[PDB]
């Protein structure tokens, strides 16, 4: 498992720019 | 957070998606939601 310890933010701002 | 019970998708779900949440990443980044703009 991952587990999530720490979590990302702008990187998945970016996703979204590319998602829309 | 609110909840309708009946849901399209099946069993029973919270009303808000992953697109509001996006879209108020996207508003908080801009640096047009609000929470009141969220409540309406």
């Amino acid at each position: 498992t991952n587990a999530s310890p720490f979590i990302k933010r702008d990187r998945m701002r970016r996703n979204f720019l590319r998602m829309r | 957070f609110i909840v309708e019970d009946d849901e399209s998708l099946g069993h029973k779900e919270l009303k808000v998606r992953k697109g509001h949440i996006a879209k108020l990443m996207a508003t908080e980044y801009q640096d047009e939601y609000t929470w009141s703009s969220l409540l309406n």
